[PDB]
């Protein structure tokens, strides 16, 4: 029983830079045997949900396709990171399917992201014409018309710059302080290329 | 249309947030460090800032307010298309804001100069406040009075009366009859189905209320010149009005200081646990946390980490200047915390609990939308405030905590002191806000011709209030603007209307918690059904009428002064057989300079 590629899930977690949630990041896992379950025993983050297979059992599982979608949001807004949820992440920044089978992950990072001054680098979507698909990402930024009059592409009465910044600031209450998602996406799919859990004696 | 207000409010409220925390931390900055670099961030924050809320206000006029049917949008955008002051012409604007500053600058540069030795010359807060509050001599007190209305009331007059002309051509241009109607539209509700209110209410509801509590008073105000008399023989007469002078302040606003005089036990010792505090070794973070412990029992969130971490809960660690005046902050962003240079006594005790009551008020409607972020009108928050305190006061709370001996034995006579001084500081003070506000709304009305303005507020003070001013002033003279509130453009009514919602609220609350005696020794600590029945009002901030908001906390749609008078009840009959053996009531003939 030696020890083989476990798949780069520090570059998911402990990365320095993450994205803004209108343009998240999307991260393909494969090629590997994958252990989740010190992820969950970590004990480092505040939220660790699953939709799909719980946190150590899916080391007891082969996935053809794992996918880490990452992102910074407000902590009010880490609720919204789920199947069957509305709100100005869940409807057009970020979204989740209703039979998602994956596992969603999160973390306060007020210490890292949050400054002096404010933090305006985190970028959120503030209107969409329509709400996303699950895993859809849209960044455009076509200025956005709220009036019947057309607007051509010119911010003023009725017409909106679509994304507006955060402004994380480190005596922010909790709920306004940033927070660092992960989501864990599962796909069983056809290919000789799996990511497994562990071999036990 | 709804729809695209709805858009523009929400779009608003991503802006709002951020430009307010900058300006609030700002202030809160200069607050905690008093110096010029804070001073000149605080201004900057502040006027970009207003001018945000300027342009916004400008937008907000596109989205006609009849056209909008949901209430979280049109009470949003009502309050952000007022036009203030803007409706001004540049020139009256400017001159509006200049006499406004010159008005706070002469009440500021708070100084009389004592004709003994001219060179010498008293401040208002040390000095004259000093001789008002403590001095025995009726020559001494009758000289710092009268130094006030001359020199400060004086030369207010001519700026006052500008004034009151300017802001009631702002007020018409704003669709009010007067300044004053302006004011009264704080308590204005509409289009809610019973529980609107007209702005004319307030003046009915505080008139009849006043009427209902005249005989508390009027008992009151005989013990009091009973025992006056013998302080100040002579000068006092039996069936008077009291001399101004001689009611322990500059303005004749509260007659705690005549606590001493007045106490009706002198024999019995008082509730002062501050000793306790010394030989206990209590510091400033025990009593706050007594006060966080207060909120927890009765089922209230507890304070964040922003508040113990951030907070300036003793005096500021160097040499510095600060405002130490204790008040709670929110600065936006879930961010809470307190000023408040703590010392080791009762009254910090019991101000801790009050402040901190504003801070749970402040919480619990953190989940508003930004222009509904405030309490349902402006006597709520104090109304709220002042429940806390009181309770935390109780000799029940205090031997509870371990703060006034267990062996502590209170009876009749210990409750009596205990409601006087109360009475002092609560009774005492209703005639005046009362005979304020209607002075103040007859001047904005018009009712009142500038000459004739002196004229009715001492005839008033007299039929009202029973004081009488020492001193024949002539209409040169201003004394009403020799009043904080009066000379800086504020409100007074909040102090009426707040008192009687404290009580309505202390008994709403005393009954959830099921207390079984009278209401000044109810603590409602312990009761998480009281808690819970006034959360689910705090929690609502003006999303809802005020009206309605008591409803909810009170069972009542408006004010009531039962509640008050179910207080000090005992304290009334009390004074009812003190008074047998002399007068009650006062006559208006007589004053102090008769002859
Ligand atoms: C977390 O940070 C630590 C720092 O040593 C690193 O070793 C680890 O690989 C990172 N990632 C995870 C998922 O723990
Ligand atoms: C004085 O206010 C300034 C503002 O820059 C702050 O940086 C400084 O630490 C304060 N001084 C003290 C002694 O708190
Ligand atoms: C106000 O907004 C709320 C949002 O849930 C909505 O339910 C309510 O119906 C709106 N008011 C009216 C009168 O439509
Ligand atoms: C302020 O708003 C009122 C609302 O009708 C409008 O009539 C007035 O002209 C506006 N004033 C300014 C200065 O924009
Ligand atoms: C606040 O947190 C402290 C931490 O121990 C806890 O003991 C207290 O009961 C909490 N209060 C509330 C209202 O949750
Ligand atoms: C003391 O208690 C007795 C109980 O009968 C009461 O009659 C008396 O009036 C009380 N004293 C005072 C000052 O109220
Ligand atoms: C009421 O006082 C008792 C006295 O110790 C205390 O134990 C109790 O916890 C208090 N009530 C609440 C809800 O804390």
């Amino acid at each position: 029983p030696n020890i083989t590629n476990l798949c780069p899930f520090g570059e998911v977690f402990n990365a320095t830079r993450f994205a803004s949630v209108y343009a998240w990041n999307r991260k393909r896992i494969s090629n590997c045997v994958a252990d989740y379950s010190v992820l969950y025993n970590s004990a480092s983050f505040s939220t660790f949900k699953c939709y799909g297979v719980s946190p150590t059992k899916l080391n007891d599982l082969c996935f053809t396709n794992v996918y880490a979608d990452s992102f910074v949001i407000r902590g009010d807004e880490v609720r919204q990171i789920a199947p069957g949820q509305t709100g100005k992440i869940a409807d057009y920044n970020y979204k989740l399917p209703d039979d998602f089978t994956g596992c969603v992950i999160a973390w306060n990072s007020n210490n890292l992201d949050s400054k002096v001054g404010g933090n305006y680098n985190y970028l959120y979507r503030l209107f969409r014409k329509s709400n996303l698909k699950p895993f859809e990402r849209d960044i455009s930024t076509e200025i956005y018309q709220a009036g019947s009059t057309p607007c051509n592409g010119v911010e003023g009465f009725n017409c909106y710059f679509p994304l507006q910044s955060y402004g994380f600031q480190p005596t922010n209450g909790v709920g306004y302080q940033p927070y660092r998602v992960v989501v864990l996406s599962f796909e069983l799919l056809h290919a000789p290329a799996t990511v497994c859990g562990p071999k036990k004696s | 249309i709804e729809e695209q207000a709805k858009t523009f409010l929400d779009f608003f409220n991503i802006q709002a947030e951020d430009l307010f925390y900058q300006s609030s931390l700002a202030s809160w900055n200069y607050n905690t460090n008093i110096t010029e670099e804070n001073v000149q961030n605080m201004n900057n924050a502040g006027d970009k800032w207003s001018a945000f809320l300027k342009e916004q206000s400008t937008l907000a006029q596109m989205y006609p307010l009849q056209e909008i049917q949901n209430l979280t949008v049109k009470l949003q955008l009502q309050a952000l298309q007022q036009n203030g002051s803007s409706v001004l012409s540049e020139d009256k604007s400017k001159r509006l804001n200049t006499i406004l500053n010159t008005m706070s600058t002469i009440y500021s540069t708070g100084k009389v100069c004592n004709p003994d030795n001219p060179q010498e010359c008293l401040l208002l807060e040390p000095g004259l406040n000093e001789i008002m509050a403590n001095s025995l001599d009726y020559n001494e007190r009758l000289w710092a009075w009268e130094s006030w209305r001359s020199e400060v009331g004086k030369q207010l007059r001519p700026l006052y009366e500008e004034y009151v002309v300017l802001k009631n051509e702002m007020a018409r241009a704003n669709h009010y009859e007067d300044y004053g109607d302006y004011w009264r539209g704080d308590y204005e509700v509409n289009g809610v189905d019973g529980y609107d209110y007209s702005r004319g209410q307030l003046i009915e509801d505080v008139e009849h209320t006043f009427e209902e509590i005249k005989p508390l008073y009027e008992h009151l105000h005989a013990y009091v010149r009973a025992k006056l008399m013998n302080a100040y023989p002579s000068y006092i007469s039996p069936i008077g009005c009291l001399p101004a002078h001689l009611l322990g302040d500059m303005w004749g606003r509260f007659w705690t200081n005549l606590y001493s005089l007045t106490v009706p036990f002198g024999q019995k010792p008082n509730i002062d646990v501050t000793d306790a505090m010394v030989d206990q070794a209590w510091d400033a973070q025990r009593i706050f946390k007594e006060a966080e412990k207060f909120f927890v029992s009765v089922g209230l969130p507890n304070m964040t980490q922003g508040f113990w971490e951030n907070s300036m809960l003793t005096d500021p660690g160097n040499v510095q200047k600060a405002v130490c005046h204790p008040t709670a902050w929110d600065l936006g962003k879930g961010d809470f915390r307190i000023l408040m240079c703590t010392k080791v006594t009762m009254d910090d005790f019991l101000t801790a609990h009050h402040e901190m009551g504003h801070i749970q008020y402040d919480m619990a409607y953190a989940a508003q939308p930004f222009l509904l972020r405030n309490g349902a009108n402006e006597g709520f928050h104090e109304a709220v405030g002042e429940i806390m305190s009181l309770s935390a006061a109780t000799p029940k709370h205090l031997k509870s905590i371990g703060l006034l001996s267990p062996d502590f034995q209170e009876d009749n006579e210990t409750e009596i002191n205990f409601l006087l001084k109360q009475a002092l500081t609560i009774v005492g003070t209703l005639p005046f806000t009362y005979m304020l506000e209607k002075w103040r709304w007859m001047v904005f009305k018009g009712e009142i011709p500038k000459d004739q303005w002196m004229k009715k507020w001492w005839e008033m003070k007299r039929e009202i209030v029973g004081v009488v001013e020492p001193v024949p002033h002539d209409e040169t003279y201003c004394d009403p603007a020799s009043l904080f509130h009066v000379s800086n453009d504020y409100s007074f009514i909040r102090y009426y209307t707040r008192t009687l919602y404290q009580f309505q609220f202390q008994e709403a609350l005393c009954q959830a918690a099921k207390h079984e005696g009278p209401l000044h020794k109810c603590d409602i600590s312990n009761s998480t059904e009281a808690g819970q029945k006034l959360f689910n009002m705090l929690r609502l901030g003006k999303s809802e009428p005020w009206t309605l908001a008591l409803e909810n906390v009170v069972g009542a749609k408006n004010m009531n002064v039962r509640p008050l008078l179910n207080y000090f009840e005992p304290l009334f009959t009390w004074l009812k057989d003190q008074n047998k053996n002399s007068f009650v009531g006062w006559s208006t003939d007589w004053s102090p300079y008769a002859d």
